[PDB]
Formats: C-alpha cells, sequence, structure tokens
C-alpha cells in the first residue's frame, strides 16, 4: 500500500514514430482526468430516488512547463502549428518512475495537438527563471503499469 | 627574529586605525559597520531529478 512520491515523471513524445530524446525534462506536468458525462432524469411518481443516464467520455487536457532552452523537435512542431501550417499529431508518453526509474505507473495519449504555447513575463524585480507553459489537446487516453 | 617589514607584509590587519572620507572632505568616526554585498539564488527544478 506504500504511495508513490509526485516529483520523479518522464514524458516522451513520440514524432512519426520516432522519439524525442531531448524532450524529456518538464517542471510541471498536469494530471490527467476522464469524466463520464451524465445526465439526471427524472420518472413520474418517483420522488425519492435519482436516476443518471451515461452519455459520452470527456478528456481533459495535457498542460506542461519548462524553461527556455535550446531549440527541440517539440518546439520545431509546436511553431509549424502556431504559424499557420498544417495540423500535425503526436504521441505522447507519461511516465511514473521509481527509485530504480521503473515506470511504475504510464499513461499513453493519442493524437496530441498543439493548441496553445505560452512565456512568462519580462519582469525587471524578478528573480525567477523564463517559463515556457505549453497545452496539447488528445483524442484518447490509455494507462498501462502495476500502479495507478 | 621577525623584522617590522616581514609584519607589513605577512602579518593580518587590526581594525581600530582607519580613516573615513565623505565626498572631498575627511571626517574622523568612531564606527563604519554594514559594507556587505548580497546575492539572490534563482533555482530550477526537473522531473528526472
Amino acid at each position: 500500500y506504500t504511495p508513490s512520491v509526485s516529483h520523479r515523471f518522464i514524458a516522451s513524445f513520440l514524432f512519426n514514430n520516432i522519439p524525442s530524446p531531448l524532450d524529456i525534462a518538464f517542471q510541471r506536468i498536469s494530471g490527467l482526468s476522464r469524466e463520464l458525462q451524465t445526465t439526471q432524469y427524472s420518472q413520474g411518481g418517483e420522488n425519492a430516488r435519482n436516476v443518471w443516464l451515461a452519455e459520452k467520455i470527456q478528456h481533459g487536457s495535457l498542460h506542461l512547463e519548462r524553461g527556455v532552452m535550446t531549440v527541440t523537435p517539440l518546439t520545431l512542431m509546436f511553431d509549424r502549428v502556431l504559424r499557420g501550417e498544417k495540423a500535425v499529431y503526436a504521441d505522447v508518453v507519461i511516465m511514473l518512475l521509481n527509485e530504480n526509474s521503473v515506470p511504475v505507473a504510464s499513461w499513453t495519449l493519442s493524437n496530441a495537438l498543439p493548441v496553445r504555447w505560452s512565456t512568462g513575463d519580462f519582469d525587471a524585480n524578478s528573480n525567477a527563471v523564463l517559463v515556457n507553459s505549453l497545452e496539447l489537446r488528445y483524442q484518447d487516453m490509455r494507462w498501462l503499469g502495476v500502479k495507478v | 627574529a621577525i623584522t617590522p617589514e616581514q609584519i607589513a607584509v605577512e602579518y593580518p590587519i587590526p581594525t581600530y586605525r582607519f580613516v573615513v572620507s565623505v565626498g572631498d572632505e575627511q571626517i574622523p568616526f568612531n564606527n563604519v559597520s554594514g559594507l556587505d554585498v548580497h546575492y539572490d539564488v534563482i533555482e530550477y527544478k526537473d522531473g528526472i531529478g
């Protein structure tokens, strides 16, 4: 029942089934969520119970943060999409690592689409690292591993 | 045997004899303190340690 910490993790991006070795270190990755959308229905003479009807499944978004660094294949893909060129997809694998760098839990995302790139403010009074914020929207999520 | 010129070269200096110049004028003072330099530290951590 021993719990797992949340400060050791790794993410890998695959472009055309080719992993990017320079895009594995990130300052923060947002949690992944799935929701089953439902609507509540009420019968005629049923005034004491509730009925919930299932519908399609909604996936969340993937947010990452990273400092300013040398141009990498992930950066080039994001720039191309946000420059008005043809949209392209990417596959992401998020892994939670243990003390031996073995992924105890892993999540795979299919057809992730870059949709937002943002950067921090230029503050003359600050003591901080300039941080890029990226967000992607994917089609499907699937988890693998011995823990979850 | 230690010669006075050796002391002026190798020995440390005491604090009680000093002269202070304020602007283009010199004023005798009794105590001067606070001449320190400080810096902040910027840290960055990532997922792979």
